[PDB]
């Protein structure tokens, strides 16, 4: 079926506000780590996140930003960076039943619905909900406030699945060019950073808490002391074309999407079962006919999950040895925005030929010997890389992009 | 400032239209771009400014800046 | 290319609680709208709404239901029943690479995410928040929440588009059967019904305030002095299935999905462009070589919406236009499980021969003259059916559903 | 009556009734409690008997003698 590329990337994460930025934090194996004041205030235990650090203020028109939660603001600005680094023009995407936007959140706006409830239940009621906070907690929102000022006309709709969401909307987006029915199709997500959400992740004991007064070594991935991911909020967003449309016009292609794999565990609700996993990864890898050279794990600095995933990985991989790493231990977990910022962290390892370090390794757990887990930045020549994600419902996604000719 | 100027900058920052488009013959929904839900929230953003409430019927009638102008000063 | 049939309905629903209570509620034309005095309480203006008839406590496993919001707790019960009406032993669906789950809620749990602020907030802060918070209230915990106790091992996600949610889903199922990726796809959706969510879209002035006296007449679509729609809950969930595996099964085949529209306006946030509608209409129906003979329109008894869709309609038909209900009037605006609820009315038309009734028309809108809408039960044998769903962000589904042989 | 309605709130937590409750059983080895569950029993033994259980003395609640230190240790 038709072959799908990627002409454009754009991203606002914790470890840079575009890509040059986050290319440099990747290479310098630097954390996006900090204090959060709010977290803290707010009662809870683990007071580090994985933060914004960009003033978007004015930086989108009043009657856009006026419907958008965090969410959106992160990935509208992303959408924003990779039109231009696709080379896209308004006659080109713009009112284009060929060109569509495929963006998802994890969790919608936990921040507004609760600014709802609280307006409702205060003395002024009605009147102070105001007439904005379902497109800005809806779920859908992410795909809603970007596909009306863009002017899409194909494909728009949301996929969520949990830390799955933006991988999953990826590979949707793929099947979209691969079915023939798109020629574009805009693919990522994000995710608001705040205590409203927050504080639940730490009621189930899923943060890390130990580490409060040294914030950049709190997510760990494989460290033996590892206690919890550290929560992080972002957006990112690709441009997933058909290939013969790309080479048509002269575009800017980073890699082919020559893999997705989307299944299920159908066991533990917030455990992996790792079949799950081992079935997901071998779906985006069959008929790739080169090696995996890098691995960018889901790897979220929890005791439960990272060594599952290593596993996972030998089972499929045995006596071959991909390059892994895991960058939450440099930038924190974004939820639903995890899946196309590692996404765009492989594209930029693939384009630029190196390996992001997997930092804060103290200690190697025990479990996780045997494998080339990479610790030092890393100059290598690249040809395929992976990607994986997971979450919570057992639900996993793998996508395998890979230079073209 | 003067009440005029108030309601002047509430209508420009919630419509997102240059001060110099708030004239005050000009109409929220023909002249200044103003959708049912901008409506909702210039009504909103008045009665905070102003530190009062506009009945719905009075409301229903405060279709141009000047209308906005007179009400306030007129309501205080 | 392979092709996809429903195999199996469930429903819980503001007219009943299974496919034979819906049945009758249909001919009937029987209002599910009662007076809530929660909605009263809250400080709304809109006292009226679509509730599920059934005390769900204690339905569900205790090790399963402490995962769960309603959406989800809806959409597993409907999944249950689609089980049974498929006729599908657990060996033929759990634990298979080949059967998946994609289905969503457009707001996930407002409830839960407000419960959990208001806990934190509270004097015992997050002791009082517990650990299930997070599955309750994120965007894909209808998909999670059923994956795992139903041991799916295909794709498992959730779509969501505001009320095209589980139109989008149903699709989305179709394409997974299509790419030959999938042999069953359970595919719906679920919404809450709470004053949290509801109190948001009053403030929009998006719901029906008129008629809280005489809570059957609120919804009435087409109708000249409609003021806005009528929120609901419940779920619903369809089984779908690859033709020649339902075949060799000897499966019971109400239709063939034989059209999938998706579009996009690209122009009002919460308003219908009218061209985004007729072209999703027209990419449901390529390919289909049998007339429209009964269309569910998305009506939600909208001034706004309304009367944008029946002139959409007008220009994709022509002279030759369907017959139209708009069943809303009935049931309410059930949000993201609204396009799977109003799939499986369109299904128990075409499977029982029978279109529904528009109702509470007392007034018809000047806008829809000179069409077909069915005001009164009419026996027919239908054998193509197409149903309608639109929402906020401009986002469109349609489904074309046909009887097979 | 202390005994009777623990019994009741690990019971209606975890699916076990009171004759599975014994002084030995353990909440994840022999009544099914996973990681979430433990989080949840806390929190319903702090409802029942109106005190705050910190961090550090919770870790060590794991069978019912781990937890009727609290119940009548304290009370
Ligand atoms: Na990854
Ligand atoms: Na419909």
């Amino acid at each position: 079926m038709k072959r799908a590329v990627i002409t454009g990337l754009g991203i606002v994460s914790s470890i840079g506000n575009n890509q040059q930025e986050v290319l440099a934090s990747l290479r310098e194996g630097r954390s996006g780590i900090t204090f959060s004041q709010e977290l803290k205030d707010s009662g809870m235990r683990s007071h580090v996140w994985g933060n914004v650090k960009l003033d978007t203020t004015g930086l989108i028109d009043r009657k856009v930003v006026r419907f958008m939660s965090d969410a959106s603001i992160y990935a509208f600005l992303s959408m924003e960076q990779a039109i231009a680094d696709a080379g896209l023009s308004p006659e080109a995407y713009q009112n284009n039943p060929r060109v569509g936007l495929i963006a998802g959140s994890g969790g919608g706006s936990p921040r507004f619905q609760v600014f709802g409830a609280d307006a409702m239940r205060g003395p002024r009621g009605l009147k102070a909900v105001g007439p904005y906070v379902v497109t800005k907690a809806m779920a859908s929102g992410v795909s809603a406030c970007l596909a009306t000022p863009f002017k899409i006309h194909g494909v728009n709709y949301s996929i969520s699945s949990a830390c799955a969401t933006s991988a999953h909307c990826i590979g949707n987006a793929v099947e979209q060019i691969q079915l023939g029915k798109q020629d574009i199709v805009f693919a990522g997500g994000g995710e608001e950073l705040c205590w409203e959400m927050a504080c639940e992740f730490d009621a189930m004991g899923a943060l890390s808490t130990k580490y409060n007064d040294t914030p950049e070594k709190a997510s760990r991935t494989y460290d033996a002391h590892r206690d919890g991911f550290v929560i992080a909020g972002g957006g990112g967003m690709v441009v997933v074309e058909e290939l013969e449309h790309a080479l048509a016009r002269g575009a800017h292609i980073y890699a082919e999407i020559v893999g997705y794999g989307a299944t299920s565990d159908g066991a533990d609700m917030v455990a992996p079962s790792g079949e799950g996993a081992v079935r997901c990864m071998k779906m985006a890898m069959h008929g790739v006919d080169t090696p995996i050279d890098y691995l960018n794990s889901h790897g979220t600095s929890t005791p439960v999950g990272d060594v599952k995933e290593l596993a996972a990985i030998r089972e499929v991989f045995g006596d071959k040895s991909p390059a892994i790493s895991a960058t939450k231990a440099m930038t924190g977990h974004s939820l639903g925005a995890a899946g196309v910022q590692e996404a765009i962290y492989s594209l930029l390892m693939l384009e630029h030929g190196f390996i992001a370090p997997s930092i804060n390794i103290e200690e190697l757990d025990e479990q996780a010997a045997g494998l080339n887990i990479v610790t030092e930045t890393t100059d290598r020549e690249l040809t395929t890389v992976m990607s994986n994600s997971f979450g919570f419902g057992g639900t996993n996604a793998t996508l395998v992009m890979r230079k073209l000719k | 400032s003067t009440i005029e100027e108030r309601v002047k900058k509430i209508i420009g920052e919630q419509l997102g239209v240059k001060q110099e488009e708030v004239t005050n013959n000009a109409s929220f929904v023909e002249d200044l771009g103003a959708d049912s839900l901008d409506t909702v929230e210039l009504v909103m953003a008045l009665e905070e400014e102003f530190d009062t409430e506009i009945p719905d019927e009075e409301a229903e009638k405060i279709t141009t800046v000047q209308a906005a102008i007179d009400y306030i000063n007129g309501h205080q």
